[PDB]
RNA sequence: AGGGCUACACACGUGCUACAAUGGCGCAUACAAAGAGAAGCGACCUCGCGAGAGCAAGCGGACCUCAUAAAGUGCGUCGUAGUCCGGAUUGGAGUCUGCAACUCGACUCCAUGAAGUCGGAAUCGCUAGUAAUCGUGGAUCAGAAUGCCACGGUGAAUACGU
């Protein structure tokens, strides 16, 4: 088929395509899209057979979130788990990697504490 | 995240304490006044207790800490109830 | 089923000759694998309750029996005749085909957990494998929704004491935790 | 203030030139970038720590006269307040209150 | 045998054995009794230096000043 | 010696980056000044996705080098859709400076990717090479600038009246 066989978008032109695929971004997507012989300056829409079927192979490769996400997810649920203040740190969900707090954990936690409660 | 030396890591001193315990087996923990350090397998199984800047917590050591700096897997500051919130310490 | 297979042909002779019994169906023979798994009650909307369902269905393609809340008393709360925790007790000589890998490399799963002990099976040869992790079917996906932790797995027995459960669950094969 | 902290880096810096110095630049070489694979000697760190005292990370300025510890001018051996002082007095020659 | 439940249950005909026959068990010490570390193996490579730079074929036996290269 | 100085729930002062289509995206393309540099700055070389790596000229400074100004221009490109902006966060790998980057570094990189759709009441700076914006360079500096100091591009509205 025209679209990755794994996952689901559509439209635009090749070479923004492969983020909207999912979990290639830009450097892998030109790359491969290169590799396999497939063009950034053409429609989704357009391809002709033999670079699209390629294209649903030659993204196999890489990232699908069912085991992948889950398991880049499974390396941080055991930092959670492991004891450590590394990831103590993220099971209390303040910044963790970088920073430090004068007031600056939006970013990773969203609001400041909220509402009339 | 950050990375590590580009040459050995292992830091000596507390291998200085472990040099003469490893083949020794099971005591009293090592006291560590060097938590810089990594930790890798020539220290596994064995309990190295962890300076917090005050007093050590016991550390023992098995297949995670083949990862990572030994200080990173243990406490420094008690980082406290959320918000400055509690009643109680630990001391 | 080729583990009964195996116990048929293999251990049953093992087994009788090295503790000397003089029947057959004095001999350990291994029975009715039953489960659970433990629901945090069903939720407001009957959600965990699905979530029962599909964890169910990853070690039994059936529906649960599904037990029912009895008496409810303290702490979980209410209703006291509403749906609870999975159970099956499986089908036969099926059951025991799904012994081939139900309790034996089911190992790649297993973090440890508090059951498969060659002393902590009760002093009537029966217990429970609370297993956590689910033995993976090889089909497409792996997003279930997933109910991170389930099933205690409640092996029985002809068995009424530690001699005939320490015969099965250890060197009957596969091996307890170590 | 504290004649001793000023006394404390003092000696770091006779250390830093007379034990460390033959001993310092081994590292990059036989340590660090330029030895792997060529031995790695797995036992620097505990040579070097003694060597802590004096490394030059371990060892930062002050002014040579009153040393005061922030704000140094390589340029001179004294720091901001008191480089001023010595420059409205004429004592650096060449050194006008500037004007563009 | 109630004939209406249970869509599959056997069909690969349960293959496992080693790593190498469908999916892993491995050693005599499949019983797997841990967690997974997410840390070990090559980065520690069976040894302890965590990353020394590209490589030379040169290798000299001492120290160096980097900014005069003499 | 190790922690701490750096916590974090929250409120406040300052600067940052943006919310787009004058724009963002790609290639190609043009002209700066002022500086700093011997235990330092360091080309060319050959590797490296990149940071960098290693080899080494050269410099002793209107000579060499840091160091290629950038925005602007030229063509292609996106077509208002929280995106092709923004990219903070966060996983993993990577470079690096150094007794030592975990508490607590800087930097590369790959993946993923939030808030923000011109901002109440209130409120500050500004008259001319000024305002606005683009980038450059250095002092502190082992390392570690969003800030400080200075440097130059492109370069304005307007003040009727007290």
């Amino acid at each position: 088929a025209r679209i990755a066989g794994i996952n689901i978008p559509d439209h635009k032109h090749a070479v923004i395509a492969l983020t909207s695929i999912y979990g290639v971004g830009k450097t892998r997507s030109k790359a491969i899209l290169a590799a396999a012989g497939i063009a950034e300056d053409v429609k989704i829409s357009e391809l002709s057979e033999g670079q699209i079927d390629t294209l649903r192979d030659e993204v196999a490769k890489f990232v699908v979130e069912g085991d992948l996400r889950r398991e880049i997810s499974m390396s941080i649920k055991r930092l959670m788990d492991l004891g450590c203040y590394r990831g103590l740190r993220h099971r209390r969900g303040l910044p963790v990697r970088g920073q430090r707090t004068k007031t600056n954990a939006r970013t990773r936690k969203g609001p400041r504490k909220p509402i009339k409660k | 995240p950050r990375s590590l030396k580009k040459g050995p890591f292992i830091d000596l001193h507390l291998l200085k304490k472990v040099e003469k315990a490893v083949e020794s087996g099971d005591k009293k923990p090592l006291r560590t006044w060097s938590r810089r350090s990594t930790i890798f397998p020539n220290m596994i199984g064995l309990t190295i207790a962890v300076h917090n800047g005050r007093q050590h917590v016991p550390v023992f050591v098995t297949d995670e800490m083949v990862g990572h700096k030994l200080g990173e897997f243990a406490p420094t500051r008690t980082y406290r109830g959320h918000a400055a919130d509690k009643k109680a310490k630990k001391k | 089923a080729k583990l009964h297979d195996y116990y048929k042909d293999e251990v049953v002779k093992k087994l009788m000759t090295e503790f000397n019994y003089n029947s057959v169906m004095q001999v350990p023979r291994v029975e009715k694998i039953t489960l659970n798994m433990g629901v945090g009650e069903a939720i407001a909307d009957k959600k965990l309750l699905d979530n029962a369902a599909a964890d169910l269905a990853a070690i039994s393609g059936q529906k649960p029996l599904i037990t029912k809340a009895r008496k409810s008393v303290a702490g979980f709360k209410i209703r006291q005749g509403y749906p609870i925790g999975c159970k099956v007790t499986l089908r036969g000589e099926r059951m025991w085909e799904f012994f081939e890998r139900l309790i034996t490399i089911a190992v790649p799963r297993i973090r440890d957990f508090r059951g498969l002990s060659a002393k902590s099976f009760d002093g009537r040869g029966n217990y429970s494998m609370g297993v956590r992790e689910q033995i993976i079917f090889p089909e497409i996906d792996y997003d279930k929704v997933d109910r991170v932790r389930g099933l205690d797995i409640t092996i029985t027995t002809t068995a009424k004491s530690d001699e005939e459960g320490r015969a099965l669950l250890a060197a009957f094969d596969f091996p307890f935790r170590k | 203030a504290k004649q001793s902290m000023k006394a404390r880096e003092v000696k770091r810096v006779a250390l830093a030139d007379k034990y460390f110095a033959k001993r310092a630049e081994l590292k990059a070489i036989i340590s660090d970038v330029n030895a792997s694979d060529e031995d790695r000697w797995n036992a620097v760190l505990k040579l070097q720590t003694l060597p802590r005292d004096s490394s030059p990370s371990r060892q930062r300025n002050r002014c040579r006269q009153t040393g005061r510890p922030h704000g140094f001018l390589r340029k001179f051996g004294l720091s901001r307040i008191k480089v001023r002082e010595a420059a409205m007095r004429g004592e650096i020659p060449g050194l006008k209150k500037a004007s563009w | 045998m109630k004939k209406d439940i249970h869509p599959k249950y056997e069909e690969i005909t349960a293959s496992c054995s080693c790593g190498n026959v469908m999916k892993i068990r491995s050693t005599v010490g499949h019983d797997l009794n841990l967690d997974v570390c997410s840390k070990c193996h090559p980065f520690f490579t069976g040894k302890q230096r965590d990353v020394a730079t590209g490589g030379r074929v040169d290798r000299f036996n001492k120290r160096f000043n980097i900014p005069g290269s003499k």
